[PDB]
């Protein structure tokens, strides 16, 4: 549904 | 008849101590909420305005305590939600609409009784933007939550699954222009922002002033000078703060206040432990010489009223560990020395 | 209906743990008092009875995780061991705080009234302690955010859990005001921050005193002097520490303590290898001269009790490799020289 993709 | 600010405040004083300005704001709001709904569709001054509340104070000041104690005396429905679990634009977490759904559980699906309810939110600081400028990338637990609440606070239609459903085929409409919202949260780091704005020194030379170490920016006196512009640098959006005109500035727990919190309230820790040993056939005592000494230890922790159990349980650890094994024990006395750790609590046998 | 006492439960944990008299007292008082708050059914004058969580702190391999494991055996009420390394701020892909609750219900057979009185344990809590300045630039999904989410879980709230994950789109509400939490994780680097508070000086000047190694702080003693303000520098939030007033500091292993770990506990490594060869029809022995040498080698590794198998298995590698092929061997003796490696372990023939 919702993708929480984050990279430091 | 209806209650009054003096009567509702007298009730909260039994459960809360040392918060004068905070009790006044909630009393006027609750006292005014009955007036707005009662005058709805009967007063010529139609489209009555609304005024939400934004509580602010240090940790362990009594924010979450006021919401619980208020439900005891409040007649209309009340709920206790949290900002941290909300998610904007229908993501993995719960949606804004879930807040209204929890209200119907306590209201028994009474829409006419749900619109006149009150709502409370805790830990509002968790959704604040980390930086002053808007985040370049999308945020799931920040600014976006504020955006979805704008139309909610002002007033908007909502979707609520009546029974046995999460999403789409039965929706109950519930307006929100008259629903009250009580947001609260201990904003961390706000003292640094106000100092730059208020002190304005920011210098090293002769003409620039260098405030003497440890005699400045007192949290109690600093929050009083707060303004909406200060929260913008914190991360909140002006559109969100505009929905909450009222602001309440609390104070840090005074040394004298902690002594009263353990004696005057009914749910004090001293009364709690007294009941813990009452079933054990053992009494308890707490002399004034020990209370005043505990206040200096608690304030050093800078944690608030909730950091008091560490001082008590650390002292009564040995005593509680051995009291059940002991027999013919009818009363326990804890003098001031016991708190410092240089002595052992005196025991009285039958 | 006679409940156990601290002296009785301490005898059980003493069989599995050694040299943790300070930590065992805390778990005994909490478990003891937990049944008292549970026993009450709102039939006492005291209301809103207090809660007291526990925060275990100790070196690596000192036995923190072992205390929680052995505790669940003798414990009647349910118990869990939820890893906190994988926890993520609610609203993100990685994980939610709710997952912890779901585990508790599997142990209690989905008994809400029986799960509310359960116990919860968390490991590796230092993994979420963010070490940084105020994070204006970025938002942490596993650091500061996770700790804030936990605050709502504690002190009282209502959450949502699927019915075994869902065969319905419905959830069950379970209060958590009465649920106890025992968070514990070896905080690495906590000694350096405490030293600044206790040493009080750099000592590059003429007047300032300098004791670089004569008065150097001992790690064991130093943790005893911990306080909540010290943890704020480490990364923890004051709001998080206020929920955990009690603190338990554990001492490092000692040469004398290591010898008792191999003999008194039933789950000792010495007894493990004794049973490993019992099925093979061979006896095992361990003389005291070998234990004293093993203790010195383990302390140098700076790993604790967990760094003991490397000393044993590295020595008995050659012996175990050719033990099955050998015949008529009924007993084995390990001398001090065997640990040093100068000689080989003597073998006996039946
Ligand atoms: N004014 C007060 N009078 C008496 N006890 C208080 C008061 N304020 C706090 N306490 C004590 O502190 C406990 C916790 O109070 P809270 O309302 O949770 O403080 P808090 O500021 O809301 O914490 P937050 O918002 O999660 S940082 C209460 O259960 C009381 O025991
Ligand atoms: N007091 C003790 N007596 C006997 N064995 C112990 C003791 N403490 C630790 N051990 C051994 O160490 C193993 C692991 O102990 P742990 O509880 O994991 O230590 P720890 O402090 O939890 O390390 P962390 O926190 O997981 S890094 C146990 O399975 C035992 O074999």
């Amino acid at each position: 549904x919702x993708x929480x993709r984050x990279x430091x | 008849a209806l209650p009054t600010p003096h009567e509702i405040r007298n009730h909260l004083d039994d459960y809360v101590i040392g918060q004068e300005q905070a009790k006044k704001v909630l009393a006027v709001a609750v006292y005014n909420h009955y007036k707005r709904l009662r005058n709805g569709d009967t007063s010529n001054g139609v489209e009555l305005g609304k005024s939400n509340i934004l509580l602010i104070g240090p940790t362990g000041s009594g924010k979450t305590l006021l919401a619980e104690t208020l439900a005891r005396l409040l007649d209309v429905p009340f709920t206790m939600a949290d900002a941290t679990t909300l998610t904007e634009a229908g993501y993995v977490g719960e949606d804004v609409e879930n807040i209204i759904q929890k209200l119907l559980q306590k209201s028994d699906y009474d829409v006419q009784k749900a619109q006149r309810g009150i709502v409370y939110i805790d830990q509002i600081d968790k959704i604040s933007r980390k930086s002053d400028n808007p985040s370049i990338t999308r945020d799931v637990s920040g600014e976006g939550v504020q955006q979805a609440l704008l139309k909610l606070i002002e007033g908007t239609v909502a979707a609520v699954p009546p029974q046995g459903g999460r999403k789409h085929q039965e929706f109950l409409q519930v307006d929100t222009s008259k629903i009250l919202f009580i947001c609260g949260g201990a904003f961390a780091g706000l003292d640094k922002v106000i100092s730059h704005r208020v002190e304005t020194g920011s210098g090293i030379g002769f003409g620039a002033t260098v405030k003497a170490k440890s005699d400045k920016a007192s949290e109690g006196e600093l929050l009083a000078q707060v303004e909406p512009e200060d929260l913008i640098k914190f991360g909140l959006i002006p559109e969100f703060i505009g929905r909450l005109p009222v602001v309440a500035t609390l104070n840090e727990l005074s040394e004298e206040a902690l002594i009263q919190i353990l004696k005057e309230p009914k749910n004090a820790l001293t009364k709690q432990y007294q009941a813990l040993f009452n079933l054990e056939g053992v009494d308890l005592e707490f002399r004034d010489e020990a209370l005043d000494a505990i206040a200096k230890k608690a304030m050093a922790r800078k944690t608030g009223a909730r950091g008091l159990r560490s001082i008590v349980e650390a002292a009564l650890l040995d005593t509680m560990y051995d009291l059940p094994s002991m027999e013919d024990v009818e009363k326990v006395v804890i003098d001031e020395s016991v708190i410092d750790g240089q002595s052992e609590p005196l025991l009285i046998y039958g």
